[PDB]
């Protein structure tokens, strides 16, 4: 009768899907509440200084 | 020297951090704040602070 491509022809799925995507790389950047200058400035006279 | 009016001369908090996209969850009754520019997470209650 003819031939015919493998497209030609509807295909029913015998495998069991598995999905799996990897953990994303991240960058963390130094972060601090204060820095050691501004607890510095936190008191009222310094003795250098004055 | 010179006077200036009380009130909008201090400030009892001080502006840290800006973030752009600090999403917000709410989980177990509390709302986390998590934000991946800084990899940061607060939790807080459901309630507003007046």
């Amino acid at each position: 009768s003819h031939q015919l491509s493998r497209a030609d022809i509807t295909t029913v799925s015998t495998f069991i899907d598995l999905n799996i995507t990897m953990l994303e790389d991240h960058e963390f950047v130094p972060l601090e509440v204060y820095t050691r200058h501004e607890i510095k400035d936190s008191g009222l006279l310094d003795y250098t200084e004055v | 020297w010179d006077w200036v009016p009380k009130r909008p001369s201090v400030c009892t908090m001080t502006k840290w951090q800006e973030v752009d996209e600090m999403l917000r969850s709410e989980y177990g009754g509390s709302f986390r704040f998590s934000s991946d520019a800084i990899s940061t997470t607060f939790t807080t209650n459901l309630t507003e602070y007046p």
